[PDB]
């Protein structure tokens, strides 16, 4: 099996009380069964989509989950993670600069 | 350059269960998926259905649909425990040459397991161990199934591209220029060149050091490409420097010229 080697990132360079998309990019993983959760200030975010499944060229699979979002100073914005690999679920914090 | 690329995959859960899934691909242009749970076409571009009769599509879902259930069918019948994952790649490549690459691979647990060879009108064994010996003997047993693919690979999926590429041109002409930021993470300093909404994928982003291309090395990682969900693209690439003057340097085909952003 292979773990996935997570992304968390926004559309555009993020700013206070302007309007953003929130991504997170899961991929290089094996089997294709994963649960990906965008979440702010620990509970699910509104509003998430995901992607079709897709694998690349070296068979590995990959999935995008985003969503709108207004960062706030204050808020905390994460994705969260899991998959057989992983002894638990596994918290990926969104580094606003990222 | 384009490509035509059908994707399939499928975890057997045990003897009587099997989760599908399966991408069409213009290059990166999603033409439709499968329904995961009703195993109907899903059709995401608007030139597509006009673009051949209803009966081409017809016989072309017909033939996606046979081809899944078949392949399940084949895994069960001459399979090895559960639970455990294949894959499909199947598709044909047209360079501007006029030059033809096919393809069609199956994947078993990741890797490469069986590969048609075109030519010959046969299969490869890809990987070393008796269950790929076994697919490979089965299949090279289906000589008038082989005989078909032939001409899938090599004039049907060839046709359908070329006509594809007029289709969908609006697609895959598409360009949206890169947007680029410059800023400086504690360390040394490290200088960030943050490049986002780009279409198409292929993009050079170098630094430069008073004008100069600083060379590879430890010091200077490029990242990877990350998707954007609109189908443009986003890239970090990152300096280690000491606090000579630093800009990030952008080339990128909408762009004919470059983008030159300065570190401040
Ligand atoms: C196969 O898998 C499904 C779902 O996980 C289950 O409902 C079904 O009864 C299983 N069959 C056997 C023989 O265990
Ligand atoms: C594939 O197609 C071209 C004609 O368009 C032909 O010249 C070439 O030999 C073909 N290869 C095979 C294996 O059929
Ligand atoms: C292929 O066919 C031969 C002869 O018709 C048969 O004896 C053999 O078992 C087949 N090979 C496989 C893997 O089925
Ligand atoms: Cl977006």
């Amino acid at each position: 099996d292979l773990t996935p080697k997570v992304q968390v990132y926004s559309r555009f360079p993020a700013s206070a009380g302007t309007k953003n998309v929130l991504n997170c990019f899961a991929a290089g993983f094996h089997p294709p069964k994963i649960s990906i959760t965008l979440m702010k200030d620990g509970v699910p975010m509104e509003g998430a989509q995901y992607s079709d499944m897709s694998f690349n060229d070296d068979w590995t699979f990959q999935r995008l989950v985003h969503a709108d979002f207004t960062p706030s100073s204050g808020s905390t914005y994460a994705c969260k993670v899991e998959h057989e690999t992983l002894k638990e679920p596994q918290v990926y914090k969104w580094d606003p600069e990222f | 350059s384009h490509m035509l690329k059908l994707l399939h995959f499928a975890t057997f859960q045990n003897s009587t269960s099997v989760l599908v899934g399966g991408l069409g691909l213009l290059g990166d242009v999603k033409m439709g998926s499968l329904d995961s749970r009703t195993g109907n076409i899903r059709y995401y571009r608007p030139w597509l259905r006009p673009s051949l009769p209803k009966g081409d599509w017809d016989v072309i879902e017909s033939s996606i649909k046979s081809y899944v259930r078949d392949f399940s069918r084949l895994v069960q019948m001459y399979t090895v425990p559960y639970p455990f994952v294949f894959q499909s790649s199947i598709g044909c490549e047209l360079q501007s040459n006029g030059t033809i690459r096919t393809f069609f691979d199956i994947a078993y647990e990741g890797q490469n397991f069986l590969r048609f060879n075109l030519d010959a009108g046969t299969w490869d064994q890809m990987q070393h161990n008796q269950l790929s010996a076994k697919a490979e003997h089965l299949m090279a047993n289906a000589s008038t199934l082989n005989e078909v693919i032939q001409v899938l690979l090599n004039d049907t999926c060839v046709d359908i591209l070329r006509l594809f590429i007029q289709a969908g041109k609006a697609d895959l002409e598409r360009q949206v220029p890169p947007m680029a930021v410059v800023f400086a993470r504690t360390a040394q300093l490290l200088l960030v060149c943050r490049v986002t909404s780009f279409y198409p994928r292929p993009i050079a982003v170098t630094w430069l050091r008073d004008g100069r291309e600083v060379p590879p090395s430890p010091a200077l990682s490029t990242g990877t490409v990350l998707p954007n969900a609109d189908l443009t693209y986003q890239l970090r690439s990152t300096l280690l420097v000491s606090p000579h003057g630093y800009a990030c340097r952008v080339q990128h085909c909408s762009l004919g010229r470059s983008l030159l952003v300065p570190w401040h």
